Protein backbone atom coordinates (compact mmCIF):
# COMPACT_ATOMS: atom_id res chain seq x y z
CA UNK A 1 0.00 0.00 0.00
CA UNK A 2 0.97 3.68 0.18
CA UNK A 3 1.35 6.38 2.84
CA UNK A 4 0.77 10.09 2.26
CA UNK A 5 3.02 12.80 3.68
CA UNK A 6 5.01 15.91 2.93
CA UNK A 7 7.16 18.63 4.50
CA UNK A 8 4.41 21.25 4.35
CA UNK A 9 1.64 19.19 5.95
CA UNK A 10 1.38 18.73 9.71
CA UNK A 11 0.99 15.95 12.27
CA UNK A 12 -1.55 13.19 11.69
CA UNK A 13 -2.38 9.62 12.71
CA UNK A 14 -5.36 7.28 12.55
CA UNK A 15 -6.95 6.06 15.76
CA UNK A 16 -8.52 3.11 13.93
CA UNK A 17 -6.73 0.11 12.41
CA UNK A 18 -6.21 -0.17 8.66
CA UNK A 19 -7.33 -3.56 7.42
CA UNK A 20 -5.81 -5.68 4.63
CA UNK A 21 -7.09 -8.83 2.88
CA UNK A 22 -4.29 -11.42 2.86
CA UNK A 23 -6.13 -14.70 2.25
CA UNK A 24 -4.63 -15.76 -1.08
CA UNK A 25 -0.99 -15.95 -0.02
CA UNK A 26 -1.83 -17.94 3.11
CA UNK A 27 -3.83 -20.35 0.97
CA UNK A 28 -0.86 -20.60 -1.40
CA UNK A 29 1.66 -21.42 1.32
CA UNK A 30 -0.86 -23.75 3.04
CA UNK A 31 -0.05 -21.90 6.27
CA UNK A 32 -2.77 -21.48 8.87
CA UNK A 33 -2.48 -18.34 11.03
CA UNK A 34 -1.54 -20.41 14.09
CA UNK A 35 1.49 -21.88 12.27
CA UNK A 36 5.06 -20.55 12.36
CA UNK A 37 5.93 -17.59 10.12
CA UNK A 38 6.66 -13.86 10.25
CA UNK A 39 6.29 -10.68 8.20
CA UNK A 40 8.84 -8.51 6.44
CA UNK A 41 8.06 -4.85 5.77
CA UNK A 42 9.89 -2.53 3.38
CA UNK A 43 9.29 1.22 3.11
CA UNK A 44 10.50 3.33 0.19
CA UNK A 45 10.03 7.04 -0.44
CA UNK A 46 8.59 8.24 -3.73
CA UNK A 47 11.81 10.04 -4.68
CA UNK A 48 13.53 6.64 -4.70
CA UNK B 1 1.21 -42.09 -37.87
CA UNK B 2 -1.15 -42.64 -34.91
CA UNK B 3 -3.11 -39.38 -34.56
CA UNK B 4 -5.46 -40.49 -37.38
CA UNK B 5 -5.52 -44.17 -36.35
CA UNK B 6 -8.43 -46.02 -34.74
CA UNK B 7 -7.68 -46.77 -31.10
CA UNK B 8 -8.46 -50.21 -29.72
CA UNK B 9 -10.73 -51.66 -28.46
CA UNK B 10 -13.60 -49.16 -28.45
CA UNK B 11 -14.06 -49.54 -32.21
CA UNK B 12 -15.98 -52.80 -31.82
CA UNK B 13 -19.69 -52.30 -31.16
CA UNK B 14 -19.79 -55.86 -29.83
CA UNK B 15 -16.96 -55.17 -27.40
CA UNK B 16 -18.27 -51.76 -26.27
CA UNK B 17 -22.01 -51.03 -26.31
CA UNK B 18 -21.56 -47.25 -25.93
CA UNK B 19 -21.86 -45.76 -29.42
CA UNK B 20 -20.62 -42.25 -28.57
CA UNK B 21 -17.08 -43.32 -27.71
CA UNK B 22 -16.99 -45.67 -30.70
CA UNK B 23 -17.95 -42.79 -33.00
CA UNK B 24 -15.42 -40.47 -31.32
CA UNK B 25 -12.61 -43.04 -31.11
CA UNK B 26 -10.31 -40.78 -33.15
CA UNK B 27 -7.50 -39.43 -30.92
CA UNK B 28 -8.01 -36.07 -32.63
CA UNK B 29 -11.33 -35.87 -30.79
CA UNK B 30 -9.97 -35.84 -27.24
CA UNK B 31 -8.93 -32.19 -27.50
CA UNK B 32 -12.45 -31.14 -28.56
CA UNK B 33 -14.21 -32.49 -25.47
CA UNK B 34 -15.92 -29.12 -25.07
CA UNK B 35 -17.72 -29.85 -28.35
CA UNK B 36 -17.88 -33.65 -28.21
CA UNK B 37 -18.22 -34.52 -24.51
CA UNK B 38 -19.65 -31.25 -23.08
CA UNK B 39 -18.24 -32.00 -19.62
CA UNK B 40 -16.54 -29.08 -17.90
CA UNK B 41 -14.54 -28.46 -14.76
CA UNK B 42 -15.64 -26.31 -11.84
CA UNK B 43 -12.60 -24.05 -12.16
CA UNK B 44 -9.16 -23.90 -13.71
CA UNK B 45 -7.67 -23.07 -10.33
CA UNK B 46 -4.55 -24.86 -9.13
CA UNK B 47 -3.31 -24.52 -5.54
CA UNK B 48 -5.17 -21.23 -5.01
CA UNK C 1 0.89 -13.89 15.57
CA UNK C 2 1.65 -12.42 19.01
CA UNK C 3 -0.41 -14.95 21.01
CA UNK C 4 1.78 -17.84 19.84
CA UNK C 5 5.30 -17.03 21.01
CA UNK C 6 6.68 -18.98 23.98
CA UNK C 7 6.20 -17.28 27.34
CA UNK C 8 9.67 -16.47 28.63
CA UNK C 9 11.27 -17.43 30.90
CA UNK C 10 8.97 -20.40 31.40
CA UNK C 11 10.48 -22.18 28.38
CA UNK C 12 13.95 -22.15 29.98
CA UNK C 13 15.67 -25.06 31.67
CA UNK C 14 15.46 -23.15 34.98
CA UNK C 15 11.81 -24.16 35.40
CA UNK C 16 11.43 -26.39 38.49
CA UNK C 17 8.00 -27.49 37.29
CA UNK C 18 7.71 -29.90 34.38
CA UNK C 19 4.05 -29.60 33.36
CA UNK C 20 3.98 -25.95 32.29
CA UNK C 21 7.29 -26.27 30.42
CA UNK C 22 5.78 -27.91 27.33
CA UNK C 23 2.48 -25.99 27.22
CA UNK C 24 3.71 -22.55 28.33
CA UNK C 25 1.98 -20.99 25.32
CA UNK C 26 -0.71 -18.36 24.95
CA UNK C 27 -3.40 -20.42 23.22
CA UNK C 28 -3.31 -23.44 25.55
CA UNK C 29 -3.43 -21.12 28.59
CA UNK C 30 -7.12 -20.32 28.05
CA UNK C 31 -8.17 -23.46 29.97
CA UNK C 32 -7.48 -23.98 33.67
CA UNK C 33 -8.59 -27.63 33.62
CA UNK C 34 -5.00 -28.79 33.11
CA UNK C 35 -3.69 -26.32 35.70
CA UNK C 36 -5.60 -28.18 38.47
CA UNK C 37 -6.71 -25.02 40.31
CA UNK C 38 -10.38 -24.18 40.79
CA UNK C 39 -12.57 -21.45 42.26
CA UNK C 40 -15.06 -21.77 45.10
CA UNK C 41 -17.85 -19.32 44.21
CA UNK C 42 -17.20 -17.04 41.23
CA UNK C 43 -20.46 -15.14 41.79
CA UNK C 44 -20.34 -11.36 41.40
CA UNK C 45 -21.74 -9.64 44.52
CA UNK C 46 -24.22 -12.50 44.70
CA UNK C 47 -25.23 -11.81 41.10
CA UNK C 48 -24.65 -14.75 38.77
C1 LIG D 1 14.01 11.65 -0.56
O1 LIG D 1 13.19 12.25 0.45
C2 LIG D 1 13.63 11.94 1.78
C3 LIG D 1 12.61 12.55 2.73
O2 LIG D 1 13.00 12.36 4.08
C4 LIG D 1 15.04 12.47 2.01
O3 LIG D 1 15.47 12.12 3.31
C5 LIG D 1 15.98 11.90 0.96
O4 LIG D 1 17.27 12.48 1.09
C6 LIG D 1 15.44 12.16 -0.44
N1 LIG D 1 16.30 11.55 -1.44
C7 LIG D 1 16.40 12.00 -2.70
C8 LIG D 1 17.34 11.25 -3.60
O5 LIG D 1 15.76 12.97 -3.09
Amino acid sequence: FAVLGGPLEMDWHFDRLFQYDVTSVFNQMHLRPDSVYHFDVHITAING
Amino acid sequence: NIMRQPLKPFNDKGQNEFDLTNRYSRPIDVFDYSNHFDYHYDTLNFNS
Amino acid sequence: QELRQPLEPFNWDSNPNDFIRENARAVDAFDYDQFNYQYDDLNFHGLT
